[PDB]
C-alpha cells in the first residue's frame, strides 16, 4: 500500500550532473528510509545509497562521492543527483522505500519505484517512426490473425507501446529493441487477435518516446491478399 | 565490502518440481542486534525488483507459501517446494547487514515444458516506409518452446547474411514459451529489384524447415 513515483527516462550529457526525482507515498503510523539502486542494461543491481528520516545519508564509496541524496521542498520527494557521469553510470535507477520504526529497527527495500532509464550520451534525443506490419494471409494462422507495429530509428532507450489505448493487453508481444550501426533503436510490437475481427475492429498502436516528447498513434490497416 | 556468491546462474525445472537458490556471502550476515539482513527478490523483465523474503525467511504479505528462505552465517538458501509458470524470472539475495549493502549475481528460473513448435508470419514492409528509401521486413515466431531457433533470411532463395536483427522475449508467466521476432533491412532499390522474400525457421518442434515468404506486389 505504498506507492515510489519516479521522474522521467532521458539523456544526460559525458561529465555533465545526472538529476533524478522519487515520491514516496503511503506511509502514515511510521517515519520511512528511502535507499537508490542502479541497473546496468543487462546486468545485476548496485546500491547508491541512503536517506535516513531525519535527512543524513549514506553513500556507496564506489561513487568517488559524486553522489547526493536530498529531501525536496515537496512532502515525500527526494532527488538523486550524480556528477561528472561516463557511459559506466547508464543504468535504470531506482528507489526504494521501508518502514523504520527507530534507528535499532528498520526494514529496507521493501516497496520498489518502477525504475527509470538514463542513458549517458553526448548524442541528442530522436523520436521514432512508426510504421505498420499489416496483418495478410501470410500472417493469419487458422482463425487468428498477427499483426503489429515496427518502432524504428529512436534515441535513447526506451519506448512504451499499448494496443487500442491500453484496451488490448491478451497475445501482445513487445520485443527487446536492438541497437542498429546508426546508433539508433529499432523495436516491434505483435499482437494475435481473431481474424474474422479485422473487419470490424479497427487496431492502433500508441509509441510514447518520453525522452524525445513524442506519441505517436498509428492505424494498422490489413492487406487484401 | 561482502561479496555475493549466487549459485546457479541458470535454473531450468519442470513444472511442479522443487528449486533451490544458494546465496554465500564472504562475511557473517549476522549483526549485533542477533538479527540476519539477508533478503530474497524476484525480477519480472522490463520491471523492477519485488521483494520476496527479508530477515532470512520471513516472507513478505502475498507471497505463497511454496517460496521460503534458510540458512544462517554465510550460507543462505532460497527454495520453491512445487515451482509454477509464473515463479520464472531473475532472483537475487541481498545484504544489508554490512555497508556497503551488496545483491548476488542472480539466478534465473526457466520452466522446462513440452516442445511447442513456433507459429510463424511475415510482414512486407509498409508504403510509408518505402516512402523514405528503406524497406524492413518482419518474421515472427510465436510462442515457442524451447528457446533455440534458427531463422533465415531468403530474398529470391538467395541466403541473406549480415543485413538482419533478432530479438527474444523473456520466458512466457502464463504458457512458458518465448516469441522472435527478426527484421531484415534492405535500401528500396534492392527491395524494388527482388520477387521472393522469405523467412526459414528451424526448430525442435518442427520436422524440417517451416519457410513462410511472398511475393512482393501481390497486393
Amino acid at each position: 500500500q505504498v506507492q515510489l513515483q519516479e521522474s522521467g527516462p532521458g539523456l544526460v550529457k559525458p561529465s555533465e550532473t545526472l538529476s533524478l526525482t522519487c515520491t514516496v507515498s503511503g506511509f502514515s503510523l511510521t517515519s520511512y528510509i528511502v535507499d537508490w539502486i542502479r541497473q546496468p542494461p543487462g546486468k545485476g543491481l548496485e546500491w547508491i545509497g541512503v536517506i535516513w528520516a531525519g535527512g543524513s545519508t549514506g553513500y556507496n564509496s564506489a561513487l568517488r562521492s559524486r553522489v547526493s541524496i536530498t529531501k525536496d521542498t515537496s512532502k515525500n520527494q527526494f532527488s538523486l543527483k550524480l556528477s561528472s557521469v561516463t557511459a559506466a553510470d547508464t543504468a535504470v535507477y531506482y528507489c526504494a522505500s521501508a518502514a523504520y520504526y527507530s534507528y535499532y529497527n528498520y526494514d529496507g527495500f521493501a516497496y520498489w519505484g518502477q525504475g527509470t532509464l538514463v542513458t549517458v550520451s553526448s548524442a541528442s534525443t530522436k523520436g521514432p517512426s512508426v510504421f505498420p506490419l499489416a496483418p495478410s494471409s501470410k500472417s493469419t494462422s487458422g482463425g487468428t490473425a498477427a499483426l503489429g507495429c515496427l518502432v524504428k530509428d529512436y534515441f535513447p532507450e526506451p519506448v512504451t507501446v499499448s494496443w487500442n489505448s491500453g484496451a488490448l493487453t491478451s497475445g501482445v508481444h513487445t520485443f527487446p529493441a536492438v541497437l542498429q550501426s546508426s546508433g539508433l533503436y529499432s523495436l516491434s510490437s505483435v499482437v494475435t487477435v481473431p481474424s474474422s475481427s479485422l473487419g470490424t475492429q479497427t487496431y492502433i498502436c500508441n509509441v510514447n518516446h518520453k525522452p524525445s516528447n513524442t506519441k505517436v498513434d498509428k492505424k494498422v490497416e490489413p492487406k487484401s491478399c | 565490502d561482502v561479496v555475493m556468491t549466487q549459485s546457479p546462474l541458470s535454473l531450468p525445472v519442470t513444472l511442479g518440481q522443487p528449486a533451490s537458490i544458494s546465496c554465500k556471502s564472504s562475511q557473517s550476515l549476522l549483526y549485533t542486534d542477533g538479527k540476519t539482513y539477508l533478503y530474497w527478490f524476484l525480477q519480472r523483465p522490463g520491471q523492477s525488483p519485488r521483494r520476496l523474503i527479508y530477515l532470512v525467511s520471513k516472507l513478505d504479505s502475498g507471497v505463497p507459501d511454496r517460496f521460503s528462505g534458510s540458512g544462517s552465517g554465510t550460507d543462505f538458501t532460497l527454495k520453491i517446494s512445487r515451482v509454477e509458470a509464473e515463479d520464472v524470472g531473475v532472483y537475487y539475495c541481498l545484504q544489508s547487514t554490512h555497508f556497503p549493502h551488496t545483491f548476488g549475481g542472480g539466478t534465473k528460473v526457466e520452466i522446462k515444458r513440452t516442445v511447442a513448435a513456433p507459429s510463424v508470419f511475415i510482414f512486407p514492409p509498409s508504403d510509408e516506409q518505402l516512402k523514405s528509401g528503406t524497406a524492413s521486413v518482419v518474421c515472427l515466431l510465436n510462442n515457442f518452446y524451447p528457446r533455440e531457433a534458427k531463422v533465415q533470411w531468403k530474398v529470391d532463395n538467395a541466403l541473406q547474411s549480415g543485413n538482419s536483427q533478432e530479438s527474444v522475449t523473456e520466458q512466457d508467466s502464463k504458457d512458458s514459451t518465448y516469441s522472435l521476432s527478426s527484421t531484415l533491412t534492405l535500401s528500396k532499390a534492392d527491395y524494388e529489384k527482388h520477387k521472393v522474400y522469405a523467412c526459414e525457421v528451424t526448430h525442435q518442434g518442427l520436422s524440417s524447415p517451416v519457410t513462410k515468404s511472398f511475393n512482393r506486389g501481390e497486393c
